[PDB]
């Protein structure tokens, strides 16, 4: 007889072969999106599937996974597992999470659903839609995971609301709107490749393993059950830039470009995580510095070592970002410290054996630059003079983070940058943020800067506090302010 | 006199509690460990008809069986009910 | 406990414990203050409720009777796929399809397997919908149905592969009918056109209501009773999944027509405008297949039901 | 430069028009990182420099030990990186201090705490 | 016509049996006559639950998936560090050596009777009950399995059940039931134990483990009793069936009800101690727990039973008074002997005693607080007290004879008789009456204390028996909670 | 994902550690070994003068370690009910489908007869098998062995329910087919040698002589005859359609081989003494099995059917070093 | 009467013959529940009553603070609930203290601690 099909071939007939050359409509009207970014795709049928689960397999695996995770959520809730966390300070990491990271889950569901329509290759479509509904799973799942903590702690009760509005959440809100507004080659590149491949561990492990080291059972279960999901997301990511670089030499400079952009946008987003893991986990996992060093400097080093063969090189300014692993987390925490009158999580001075640790993970920078800060701040708090800065900060036109970052090799100088464009001035956290601006200035001048919008009166209130309570929904006295004094702390001292 | 039924203090059991509260004007609830106890005079009941209009899909008794720790009483088992009682 | 649920829920259903479906489905989407405008679309914004001319006070008036959040979707499908997996194991192993005559196999490869193509269509449509519609309760139901269609393609495709000993040749064959056969051209042009609708609610209507309200009953019920007389009763077992899938799809699609059409009579007449325009094309695409099969008083019996259940939203069609 | 399916032009969201008759100003004070980032000030184009310095900038700096013994005004300034020397009873507008400019005021002899620019 | 659920289950069940033409009915079922019970008509028998194998496998499996996800997560996550206090694990040490083996003896018991009854209905019910018990037995081996890895005294459960003194309390209980014929077995376990005191044993532990952060026990304890719901409505439904099957069965049933309630009750005493003492966070005075769970819920169901001519159990007044005393007596008993136990004991904390003075307003401060005062001085003086001389054991319940006369808390309710030349001793009249009905049975008991002295537990010391025979690690599983390796470990977190 | 760990005091329990070493052990291991009470019983059985409670000697077979018998399938309770839940679902699929599509009620009166007299009646055998396995589960000491008998006895109940249900589908839930069929079992001369064997097994003391007869000898030939041979033949008789209602049985049978052969092997390979016993019983018992099936082959697929199942089971005994055919 | 299915008859496991020429004695000391239950002692049938007192009971009751000033030899005794008068020099066995008898020994004026028989 004729040849039985092999694995690859069988999967293609169960996906790609369903598609077909259109006859009654033009192809480009059906797929109108694949040209304006300037990416040329020579041959679609040379596409390699990143994974090969048919529907009945996906459904079967994912059902069995889900069943195990809701049993554990159910149990966790019925025994009040929240009481076993290491200490209520840890919950601020979940507040930052469900307001900050979790709505990104949903913007991905949204984004990949789209791109999973607009790609002409039927297989690029299934990988994406598959990713799409995974991200929807991630989003719903976190909502349940978090449900019980929401019932016992402050800060978590209006995630979606605050994501669209609260200043600091505009850092991740804007990241994603950047990508979803781009075209679909760049979306794949920013998210699958840049976020889901190069940076994914740098965001995932610190929360996931933070919860493990801190007695948070429901969140770590969500993590474990997400691994097999991420396995597929990462392969999609790395296949797909290999594919784009391969399908034409002119694709190359355009992709390089996207790499430098989204590495830098992602590095910047991540800085919230840096802080989270160094300052917010009562029990430490690893420093931000060792987390950068291992998952970016080494893993990413190797990743790029392999893409050299496509004429790709490692992202602009990575040396800035490496030099910053010794600072990032301390710089972020003082910022949030001094503005947490406006955040939906608490901050605090860390414990002395926390500082000792920091001294030990940052032997070149903690004691020189950062420990003095807490010594001062602690004096001041003892005197009933706990620092709050009442004057809003300058924001970066691209990353939207306050301009707290410093010159490489000069940790004492703010690395500010300023340009004119169309007789309008704009301001930047860094060379990186600046380079992204100059490359697409017509995009970024549209940014809804939270600080700026507050002064425009666009945030229902004429005093920061009025904004915070009415617009932000952040309950003054409850969601707000130092950990010390907080309703969460008292409620924790009852419990224990 | 008082028949009873403990359930897992569960997500699903909220609904199972519910339905038993609402077609037993008298049963009285009480919480504890990680569990719901429910007793009442001589008798309780569990209509499939209740439950269905509160879960948006058909369901049978036997699902309930999953989440019950302990019963108390003589059994009247159906496709339509779960009556638990003394003569 | 300080509170029972999250604010956006408390705000919608009161301060008390909310259902798993509720905490997963309402008011998770980004809504306002988008940072830049889509480079791929001049008319609308990120997450924009006007990518349909339809107008709703609160999309959340469209919610899902089956109560699918992701976990309940997959756990339901898991159960269904298991069952079909049984079916296919049994057919395969008792050689129920391979044993049939080559004219009958041809009949399946011609009136049945080519639908994988319509299914592929539906799967693309739904992706556009799920990434277009703003309200999570809407958009989710669309990614679900999307993936169901692919999986349904997948089954039809598995019919082919049993027949050709997993070589492909029956796919090749069938797809050839799809492309070069007169009878599929209306159908195939109908599909290619839905691939180009912009209004996402026009698209749900055409695809999830009009086309499906007719082809489903035609194919997975009537054509089916008719296969018996053609010597193909044994395939019915590998199309149970499509029968239960449809029975279920009704629950949600009816509820979103009741809600979209009960809304504002100016909606009832945007829809009407569109039913007049497409139902026709759907009926036309279906006709050949009707006469190459159980014969037109299927199609009719089916248009019958469709215009019927349409009427329940006070829309109509004709006949 | 941006790539899109249409002519991709938009009015900036931060046009001075939007601020109801006011302007934005940035002020950065080196060596005083206690304030993590330069201030963002909603200011009157009109008011004077001295005014700005006493009604605004000084209060904003209160919380810092040095606020007191600094003589902002007689420190070195920068406008938008360019060396600068301010006219005390001149408006901001008129001496070229426009929407979204940034003053750097460096204060030599006061260089923050613990030899860490804090 | 078209069957109802009641008849369609019968066809699926009773109608597969048939009337034997080739062997005699009585050769095929030879255990149903000796006990004195008489069955007119096995078709009266009314299947309380209606499950078919398909339905049985489907629902149980759905429980198991869930149950093992949790066990796995608990382990993965070192959920043993979340228990209120390392004192608590001692309840679990008593659990796996004392109670889990009963789940196994049930599995054996019910398998057997699941063959012996000539009614096809009753067999399937027994058969499933039998298979549930095995599920209890394995799931616990599985639950306790993390606790065994981090704490002492759970590493030889079964081996200990067969040799350790105090464990012949539970071992002889089931040995009694399984050596008995099938109705007594069914009246003892399904009815007496499974229905009446089931609660009084599951709920204490289960809600306990609730309060003390122990997700794995509660998880099982709980989910592992949707079963006991079925297991109960067989208890109930079978005495009703037995009694009303022949006037004659009534007094035999009664005798049984008497015997098992007292056996029942004495084995329950162990729980009493544990619930008032090994729960660092308290849940409910053994006393409360009895009043609700027995006196009331119980005294209730012996109501629905006078209709059949049955009185409440004999000596039930004794066991109602006893509730003010049990836990204090049993615990001070174990306190002074825990050099020969796989588990630790201690003096309660000030706040535990206060709760105790409160829950035991009439008994505690009078009789038992001054015990702990005195024991505390001794301990601080460097004389923690261990009684170096074994106790008299009750020939029937096998518990040491520590109980007191009704309303005379300072006198032991000792009893003795002579039978064929031989002396025997008892804890109570309850224990004594049961002896007198069946001496040729109980004169067989392997009373641990005796056997240590017949020199049959492999040492001449108690210390050597404990080490080489019981496998108890002296210095580890043994002795006061204070100074124990459990203490040292817990405390370092 | 980095986790935090803990140094454990030990890895398993002492009985498992003694038996398999001081390393962590598997679920099956902790659920299955050394679990039951073994010695020091308090009172002798009132219902047996010959034996203590939990007595290896309720069978003439001896072994140093009854644990030497193990489940190749590794079933503790969960794994068991898990596997079966998956199976009973497939069956449910097939039964829904035979019904909604009327595939048994459409057959000719004469054909449905065949099912009523040739198949359904085995439920009486399955009922026998159930009681026999309950009896074993109750007498055999090692959990590894006893557990296996309870699972299978339960499965016996299940399979006879399925058989019972083919009839309800035929009579549409009246239970008259159940009745017609139960008369063939009691009354038709074709079923008497079978009925006789089944009742004779209900009176056998030795639990191993019992497992051998029932689970190796009777099943060893019945399932091949019935659920393979007479199954293909059915197609020739216009009743193809049933075959989807007997799939559970084929799957169940393929899996039974695995445990039964394991056990047969261990027990037979244990000693020349055990071998003589099996053989003595095989000689007495298998001709009886062949006899009990022989009328069912005559009325069916014919005697070759029987002879080949007879072969099939003869090749099995050879692997253990025993003979029949 | 046990019901059994054969003639149910068994030797007692606790026959003195199983004790290597030793016997069980029990002793209850009322009002001393410090000791939770009467002792089970393993004694020589040929030892004197005096020796019992000195060599076994003083030691077994030592831990109680009445033990030292108790005068066991001279206190109120029962042998199997019947009043009994010890002869200091007779062998236990020779004066009717046989296997598994219980002595009760009431001390006049020692009733243990608190007012709790402890
Ligand atoms: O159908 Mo019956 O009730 O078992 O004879
Ligand atoms: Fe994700
Ligand atoms: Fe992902
Ligand atoms: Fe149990
Ligand atoms: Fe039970
Ligand atoms: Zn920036
Ligand atoms: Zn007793």
């Amino acid at each position: 007889k004729n040849k039985k099909l092999n694995l690859k071939d069988k999967y293609q007939y169960l996906t790609r072969d369903m598609a077909w050359e259109p006859t009654y409509q033009d192809k480009k009207d059906i797929f109108p999106e694949e040209d304006f970014e300037g990416i040329k795709i020579t041959d679609w049928s040379q596409w390699e599937d990143p994974f090969r689960l048919t529907m009945d397999a996906y459904w079967k695996y994912q059902a069995e996974k889900e069943k195990k995770l809701y049993a554990i959520f159910d149990a966790f809730a019925q025994n009040n597992g929240h009481q076993n966390i290491s200490d209520a300070r840890y919950v601020n990491a979940l507040k930052l999470f469900i307001s900050g990271i979790s709505p990104l889950e949903h913007a991905a569901f949204q984004g990949y659903s789209k791109v999973g329509r607009q790609f002409s290759g039927a297989g690029a479509r299934v990988a994406c839609q598959m990713q799409a509904i995974d991200e929807l799973r991630h989003s719903q799942t976190q909502q349940h995971a978090m449900s019980h903590y929401n019932k016992h702690f402050n800060g978590l009760h209006d995630g979606p609301h605050m994501h669209d509005r609260v200043w600091y959440l505009s850092v991740p809100k804007s990241f994603f709107d950047d990508a979803r507004s781009a075209g679909p080659f760049e979306f794949l590149t920013a998210i699958s490749f840049s976020f889901e491949y190069v940076l994914t561990n740098l965001l995932f492990v610190p929360f996931m393993s933070g919860a493990a080291y801190n007695g948070d059972m429901a969140t770590v279960t969500f993590g474990f059950s997400a691994q097999s999901d991420e396995a597929r997301h990462m392969t999609l990511g790395l296949e797909v830039i290999k594919f784009i670089l391969e399908q034409h030499e002119d694709n190359v400079p355009i992709v390089q470009r996207w790499i430098d952009k989204w590495f830098w946008r992602g590095f910047r987003l991540l800085s919230l995580v840096s802080m989270m893991m160094d300052y917010m986990l009562p029990n430490k996992v690893m420093s931000w510095s060792e987390a950068w060093e291992v998952y970016y400097e080494q893993n990413g080093g190797a990743l790029f070592k392999d893409l050299e063969r496509y004429g790709i090189r490692p992202p602009k300014y990575q040396d800035v970002a490496n030099d910053a692993k010794h600072h990032l987390s301390h710089q972020l925490w003082t910022t949030f410290y001094q503005y947490c009158q406006a955040t939906n999580f608490h901050t605090w001075i860390p414990e002395k054996e926390e500082m000792d640790w920091m001294s030990e993970k940052y032997p070149d920078t903690f004691d020189k630059y950062y420990r003095p800060r807490y010594e001062y701040l602690a004096k001041e708090a003892a005197a009933g003079r706990r620092f709050y800065n009442n004057t809003l900060p300058q924001l970066c036109q691209v990353c939207q983070i306050p301009t707290i970052f410093t010159e490489k090799d000069a940790p004492t100088m703010l690395s500010h940058r300023q340009i004119e464009h169309e007789g309008e001035r704009y301001h930047f956290c860094s060379d990186g943020c600046c380079d992204i601006f100059k490359h697409e200035p017509e995009k970024y001048i549209q940014a809804w800067l939270p600080v700026h919008q507050i002064y425009q009166g666009n945030c229902e209130g004429g005093d920061l506090e009025t904004v915070v309570q009415k617009y932000y929904h952040i309950n003054i006295g409850e969601d707000n302010f130092d950990y010390v004094g907080s309703p969460d702390q008292k409620h924790w001292l009852s419990i224990k | 006199q008082l028949v009873f039924i403990v359930f897992q203090d569960n997500d699903d059991s909220r609904y199972l509690a519910e339905a038993v509260m609402e077609d037993n004007p008298d049963a009285e609830m009480q919480h504890q460990p990680a569990m719901i106890r429910i007793q009442a005079e001589k008798r309780l009941v569990i209509n499939r008809e209740t439950m269905e209009e509160k879960l948006g899909r058909d369901w049978d008794v036997q699902e309930m069986l999953i989440n019950v720790i302990s019963i108390a009483g003589n059994v009247d088992e159906d496709d339509d009910h779960f009556i638990l009682e003394w003569n | 406990p300080i509170r029972h649920t999250y604010g956006h829920i408390a705000r919608r259903f009161g301060d008390k414990p909310a259902t798993r479906y509720q905490e997963a489905s309402y008011d998770i989407e980004a809504k306002t203050n988008f940072h830049y405008r889509p480079q791929w679309d001049s008319e609308h914004t990120l997450n924009d409720p006007t990518r349909t001319a339809i107008r709703m006070e609160d999309w959340c008036a469209v919610s899902d009777p089956r109560q699918f959040y992701y976990g309940a979707y997959v756990g339901n499908r898991a159960k269904m796929q298991e069952s079909a997996e049984t079916s296919f194991g049994f057919c395969e192993k008792r050689n129920l399809l391979t044993r049939l005559s080559e004219e009958t196999q041809k009949q399946l490869l011609r009136l049945l397997v080519p639908l994988r193509h319509v299914e592929l269509g539906a799967n693309m449509n739904n992706a556009k919908i799920a990434g277009d519609a703003t309200a999570t309760t809407v958009s989710q139901m669309h990614i679900y149905t999307g993936m169901d269609r692919l999986g349904i393609g997948q089954y039809l495709s598995r019919i082919a592969l049993m027949i050709d000993g997993s070589t492909g040749a029956a796919l090749d064959e069938s797809k050839a009918y799809w492309m070069d056969d007169e009878m599929w051209q209306p159908m195939r042009k109908l599909v290619e056109d839905t691939l180009v609708v912009d209004d996402w609610f026009e698209l749900t209507l055409v695809q999830n209501i009009l086309i499906d309200g007719m082809m489903y009953p035609l194919v997975y019920d009537k054509m089916d009773q008719w296969f018996e007389s053609q010597g193909a009763e044994d395939v019915s077992m590998l199309t149970e999944f499509m029968r239960d899938w449809y029975k279920e799809s009704l629950r949600w699609t009816n509820a979103m027509m009741k809600a979209v059409a009960g809304e504002s009579e100016t909606n009832r007449e945007l829809l009407q405008k569109w039913i007049d325009h497409w139902e026709p094309q759907a009926y036309e695409a279906l006709k050949p297949l009707a006469e190459a099969s159980v014969g037109i008083d299927g199609l009719n019996e089916a248009r019958a039901e469709l215009s019927a259940r349409l009427k329940k939203f006070e829309l109509q069609s004709r006949g | 430069s941006v790539n899109a399916l249409y002519d991709y032009k938009f009015e900036p969201k931060d046009k001075v028009e939007n601020f109801h008759g006011m302007q934005l100003l940035y002020v950065y004070w080196p060596d005083h990182l206690l304030f993590c980032a330069p201030f963002a000030l909603l200011v009157q184009p009109g008011m004077t420099f001295s005014a700005l310095v006493d009604e605004i900038l000084k209060p904003a700096t209160a919380a810092h030990p040095d606020s007191a013994k600094a003589d902002f005004l007689n420190a070195e300034w920068l406008l938008n990186d360019e060396p600068f020397t301010p006219k005390a009873d001149a408006s901001l507008k008129e001496q070229g201090i426009d929407h979204k400019s940034m003053l750097t005021v460096t204060t030599p002899g006061l260089k923050g705490m613990a030899n860490a620019g804090y």
